[PDB]
């Protein structure tokens, strides 16, 4: 599977959800690719002009990458392995009602699992982890990997 | 069956949506995993009636599917097949 060659990577927010303030949209984000490089050699930085590693896209329905959205229910998002253009985006289906916390679909847990993605990472079988296919809801406090997904990340990256 | 490899299975009474992919300019039926993030399975039928071939049209469908031969710009979490359709009936 192919992973990033390089450790500084950036990450662009092309558009915000109307669901949560920016700023909210923005820690989550910045909180959930802070998982990921809080167990690697990766660094990663906000880039707000250019072409970044990572784009951060909210849509709804057909996007552009044939691979259109189902709306409300179904999945919630999807992000590409790395690789250039398309490679490492990651895009969240607008007509999901993203949230800070929980009673909607949590940003943050979701973006860590779509980083996960972004990263090269498959899933994984181990039900505590955030790379296990099912969408859990967790506190952000309480959240954390699980060994089996820093075993993962860390067999692609140290 | 009108896929190149050897038939994995039969599915039965499967739901999706049908989309057509531009980059191999073919019709496919994609069905999602309820309460995951990101499992999707798209079934590219080599025998799709044009009846059918129509964006986000909802469908009930059975056959036999194969490994893709297709070279497709997947997400992860999202797997192909090629499906040999034996019913598809449109639904909604
Ligand atoms: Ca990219
Ligand atoms: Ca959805
Ligand atoms: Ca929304
Ligand atoms: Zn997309
Ligand atoms: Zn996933």
């Amino acid at each position: 599977g192919p992973v990033w060659r390089k450790h500084y990577i950036t990450y662009r927010i092309n558009n915000y959800t109307p669901d949560m303030n920016r700023e909210d949209v923005d820690y989550a984000i910045r909180k959930a690719f802070q998982v990921w490089s809080n167990v690697t050699p990766l660094k990663f930085s906000k880039i707000n002009t250019g072409m970044a590693d990572i784009l951060v896209v909210f849509a709804r329905g057909a996007h552009g990458d044939d691979h259109a959205f189902d709306g409300k229910g179904g999945i919630l998002a999807h992000a590409f392995g790395p690789g250039s253009g398309i490679g490492g985006d990651a895009h969240f289906d607008e007509d999901e009602f993203w949230t800070t916390h929980s009673g909607g679909t949590n940003l943050f847990l979701t973006a860590v699992h779509e980083i996960g993605h972004s990263l090269g990472l498959g899933h994984s079988s181990d039900p505590k982890a955030v790379m296990f296919p099912t969408y859990k809801y967790v506190d952000i406090n309480t959240f954390r990997l699980s060994a089996d997904d820093i075993r993962g990340i860390q067999s692609l990256y140290g | 069956s009108c896929c190149d490899k050897e038939i994995i299975k039969d599915v039965s009474e499967l739901t999706g949506i049908i989309s057509y992919n531009t980059e191999v300019k073919r019709w496919y039926i994609s069905v999602s995993d309820a309460n995951s993030y990101d499992n999707v399975t798209l079934y590219f039928p080599c025998n799709l009636d044009s009846k059918y071939m129509k964006e986000k049209e909802k469908v009930i469908f059975s056959g036999q599917i194969s490994k893709s031969t297709l070279k497709i710009t997947l997400p992860a979490g999202t797997t192909s097949y090629c499906i040999n359709l034996m019913s598809i009936n449109k639904i909604n």
